[PDB]
């Protein structure tokens, strides 16, 4: 319906405006400060140094952000293995998922090339499997709510309330299992705060993957089986949420 | 290229007062320098980092600011302090300066005193006839000179020139040359060089006849 | 006592370039980074580029990117800077001066000319005409700068006014006045001395009375 | 059939260690280049600054990463978070490919995007469900005539819905793959495969963040900030469909 | 002439502590990095730690992280060390040398002992028994090193070898060998001298056969 | 915490031969340094960035290598190269040192003029008794020296000391000192001192009995 195609494109294009607002009131402050700090940094190394021109550190900076944002390491001078076994598998499965964290990128050509084509041939396979779970855990928790289900019918609590109270210990629980839980989770394995955790957790099962957050990525841990089998708690999350995403989607279209 | 703008681009203090003069920039910048110069020679660093004094410098001398306004202030004038002050930065590459402020002596107003002098006999056998006017020892330094032949101006071949602030008696000075071909000067017989200056409202006016 | 010494005034032809050097002693030349400024005559100062002893490393103004050349001479601990086809907007004092954020040792300068004129010597013609009299020389034609100017070999020299130069059609002219009480003047004689040393002229002139 | 599935699932997870072994064999050997290149650029600093110590280059890299970590960037207009800059981050949320190569560095700002995204993927989807309907038609309605063709040329008529959709794919390619791709080598001075590779990141909202086009406009071509935005609405709607209808293809197999 | 000139050989008890210097010229003292490496006889190089005298700055080895302190006076363009809590393990030589990647010039070294002994002079002991025959002084019980031997006042110098000092509870011993002509001995007189400067003691041993 | 080891820790050569000695790195490196040390001096620069030679010295000098593998060589050896030498890392902080690897000049094998000294009656008095032992002029340098006494043998008391290869003939030599009281000393009559050298199969013996 033309009208209403304009009408949702102005609405969202508002969305945006809107966002955007926020994040710079938000967001710009913090990042001015720093474009401060950095320009005092270089002055104060040049009254240390008649060496150097101002120009030629201005040199050093860019090629030192050049190999930091190539993922190098300011603390070392050179042990553990990005694309290891684990992290490689780890890393697949951010594509087929569409999540691409990012936090480790591909430096050969033959690797963007593959990586094409995996995901061409990735995403609608695991799109198909992804489909597959939430239908059968859909079932599964359908099947088990019906027993307590059970209980609020014989309560005479009507079947059409009843229904609606079940969505809510529904969703709670599968809230509880795949937001709550690894929120919790992951707030003592990663040592991130409440909030970094929820926000790791929610951008994750949306599929954003900023990639400022990554569990399981930090170096020092050994903790081979715990960052594929998150995987395994991204999968039942994923499909839990999907259900979720369409859903709020149904609400928003009947305002 | 941030810029600078140091304004007045001029201005004057009897000693003893305080003096303050600024330099805005176009975008922020953490640090500002300054140099003196006196004419005749180089520019010396005399406060770096914004309020740091280097070596030679007296104390009457401070400096301050932040961001994009900063300033340069003398407690209280003296004489020697009479100079060129420019602001520069290096917060960016390129640095950049101030166009300078220049800083003279106040002092009590003195009137010109005037002469004119009519070309040589030795000048006038090789063809030519400089007629020269002295407006000496005066104060302040605006002064305007109208040059009349037989009475009516002429602004030709006219050629200025002043004098900096003389360093004893802090007065101005400069030369009005009116300079013609032997023919042009033969054919007048009065020559006059008339000078206005704030000290009096009536121009001060000398003259003299060929004859 | 740190000091920069830079090599004398030049005289070039438009179209030629030049090349002025600034030899650095009481400290260490590859240490410190080198800058040259520009100033024409009596105005905004200008900073052309720098370039680092130690590492040949240089930058320049976009202004004078294509202009001028930065060099030094390490053992000699000299830098020099070159300009090229050069035109009368290149006339100024230009100077070494040293610093990567403050500019805290300048050279004493050195000043470009850049002009067609032939070494000339000067005309001196006088200037004769209360309690006080006034009498000058007019020192006319001549090229380059500069010319002095003392009064009865030097025994006058309270009263004294040099001006400045002006330049008139590629030469020249300045005049000097000398104020004198009336009673000296003309029972005494008066008489200016100019020299102009490019052209080994040396003059003597006595004002006398019209 | 929850046995089909389990399948489905063992399927999977052997495409993911195909993956996975691939992908090490191909990257290990360059895991350090990084570090190599930063070492390189300390041990050439040193030889050229000999006022400098090891140690003290040390701090100035710790102290310049912070900085960087915080948004700065090296300076020789560049801000993330002006208007424009948040308006695309914005975008790069709703339509879940979250490139990310600008980070939030703010609770509040973390807290915020929690709730923005909540209600903004979905409120996306939607126009983008209606925009890839809308798009199609001005496609299929297009192909009409070549179909009207087909049709002519006494070509089965089910053979006749194969071609169209071939077409209906490859006309899009062309417009949304290989036209940005060419657009993108040529104004990001990146190579033919590196356009490809972020083209067809975005394009599936993988978003790795590696490349990124749209973040900050260009003086002296105006039209390009605005245009990649469109792009990647359309690009969205089309990839999208194309995946439905593979989706659609695939879930009765 | 890049030179770098260390202070001399310093004698210290344990426990106390010591400070030793490097004065450089022939270079701008503070354009370069300055580092410490002690080398304890004759064995391996251990860096200490560097200063940069522009700056103030320095790092140290963690082995020496407490032990030692680097300084720097920019206006004698000298460089300081100084050592604590000494113990017997830090008697050594130590150098001042310079660079921010090699070590391009070192200082000469200076010696550190570090020893509770007292000042004592040798004891001095001839050691008496072909046509070459060998004779020999032994030296023992004497503190501080050195002593010096020779044999008959120097004039006696081909065929000598004097072995290094050994500590001996705290003392030092060393013997002398020299060899001579048999027809010379005992016809002529052999006699080692041995000098220790530190006690002012001269002593002369006449080498006779054994009974 | 780079280790660098060099071996062998000794070695020589003729001249005219030609020297290759390595430096291992613990872990990759991207330069090696060296530097040559003659004793009673300071380590000078010899090769620094891996191959680049210093000021002074000679081509005959080469240097090569990477990653965790460097080495130094001399084309063909001449005398003046008789020196330890040392490679240094500085790609990490900190910088480490090799242990130094010794190169003395080779020559004819030389068989140990050796003699056996008892102990003067002047220590005697003093209640001590040292018997000492020289082992002079000799090459190689590998060499052994055992005691006994009344045929049995002792190798507690015992202190030894050895020169450094001598600057013309390039033998070495040193001493052995078997350190008794008197007591001991009194209560046997037999002192032999024995020495094995790669000269010989069979021991050089040198013996006094007491009386
Ligand atoms: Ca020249
Ligand atoms: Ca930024
Ligand atoms: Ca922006
Ligand atoms: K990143
Ligand atoms: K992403
Ligand atoms: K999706
Ligand atoms: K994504
Ligand atoms: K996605
Ligand atoms: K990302």
């Amino acid at each position: 319906r033309s009208t209403t195609l304009l009408a949702l494109l102005a609405l969202v294009l508002l969305y945006l405006v809107s966002g955007a607002l926020v994040f710079r009131a938000l967001e710009q402050p913090h990042e001015q400060q720093a474009q401060r700090e950095l320009g005092e940094v270089r002055e104060k190394f040049l009254r240390a140094h008649p060496c150097v021109s101002d120009q030629e550190l201005g040199l050093l900076i860019k090629e030192v952000a050049d190999a930091l944002g190539g993922g190098a390491d300011p603390e070392t001078q050179s042990s553990h293995s990005a694309w290891d076994l684990g992290s490689a598998f780890f890393f697949s499965g951010t594509i087929i998922t569409t999540i691409g964290y990012g936090n480790v990128a591909l430096r050969t050509d033959a690797g963007r090339l593959f990586c094409i084509f995996y995901a061409l041939v990735g995403i609608p396979l695991f799109g198909i499997l992804l489909a597959g779970v939430g239908d059968r855990l859909g079932s599964s928790l359908r099947h088990g709510i019906g027993h307590i289900e059970a209980i609020f019918l014989k309560w005479h609590v009507p079947p059409e309330l009843v229904r609606v109270l079940s969505a809510m210990l529904f969703l709670l629980i599968g809230c509880l299992l795949f937001v709550l839980t690894p929120t919790f989770v992951f707030c003592y394995m990663e040592d991130w705060s409440k909030l970094e955790a929820i926000y790791f957790v929610i951008v994750t099962l949306t599929t954003v993957g900023f990639g400022d957050y990554v569990a399981g990525a930090d170096p020092r841990q050994d903790s081979p089986a715990y960052q594929p089998l998150v995987w395994f708690w991204i999968l039942l999350g994923l499909a839990y949420f999907a259900s979720v995403l369409t859903t709020i989607g149904n609400w928003l279209r009947v305002v | 290229q941030i810029v600078l703008t140091q304004s007045p681009a001029i201005m004057s203090a009897s000693p003893g007062e305080k003096v303050t003069m600024t330099c805005s920039a176009s975008s922020s910048v953490s640090y500002m320098h300054w140099y003196q110069q006196k004419s005749g020679t180089s520019p010396k660093r005399w406060i770096y980092d914004t309020s740091k004094l280097a070596s030679g410098v007296p104390a009457r001398f401070s400096g301050s600011g932040s961001g994009t306004s900063y300033s340069l202030t003398i407690s209280s004038m003296e004489a020697e302090d009479a100079a060129t002050y420019y602001c520069q930065q290096w917060s960016n590459s390129p640095p950049t300066f101030g166009a300078g402020a220049k800083l003279e002596l106040k002092r009590a107003d003195a009137a010109p005193t005037v002469s004119i002098f009519p070309p040589s006999s030795e000048q006038l056998t090789s063809g030519g006839a400089s007629v020269v006017c002295f407006l000496n020892n005066f104060y302040p330094k605006d002064i305007n000179v109208k040059w009349k032949i037989d009475g009516s101006e002429r602004q030709n071949g006219v050629l200025n020139s002043w004098t900096d602030q003389d360093s004893k008696d802090s007065t101005y000075s400069m030369s009005s040359t009116l300079t013609l071909t032997k023919d042009e000067y033969e054919r007048h017989n009065s020559y006059t060089c008339e000078a206005t200056h704030k000290t009096s409202t009536s121009p001060i006016v000398k003259s003299f006849n060929r004859n | 006592e740190v000091q920069l010494q830079q090599s004398g005034p030049e005289l070039v032809k438009p179209g030629a370039s030049m090349k002025t050097s600034c030899k650095v002693s009481g400290y260490s030349f590859t240490g410190y980074i080198m800058n040259w400024v520009k100033q024409r005559h009596g105005k905004n100062l200008e900073w052309i580029g720098l370039i680092n002893p130690n590492t040949g490393y240089t930058t320049y103004n976009q202004k004078f990117k294509g202009k001028a050349t930065l060099t030094v001479d390490k053992s000699s601990s000299t830098a020099y800077m070159e300009l090229l086809s050069l035109t009368s907007e290149d006339s100024a004092i230009y100077y070494c001066t040293r610093g990567n954020y403050v500019f805290d040792y300048w050279g004493q300068g050195t000043t470009l000319t850049v002009s067609s004129a032939k070494t000339t010597p000067p005309s001196v013609y006088p200037l004769a005409p209360n309690s006080m009299v006034t009498l000058g020389c007019l020192v006319k034609g001549y090229f380059p700068e500069p010319v002095t100017v003392t009064w009865n070999s030097g025994s006058l020299s309270s009263g004294v006014h040099t001006f400045p130069a002006v330049l008139q059609s590629d030469l020249y002219t300045l005049s000097s006045s000398v104020t004198v009480p009336s009673s000296s003047w003309p029972s005494e004689t008066v008489t200016c001395n100019v020299a102009h040393p490019a052209s080994s002229t040396k003059v003597d002139k006595k004002i006398v009375p019209r």
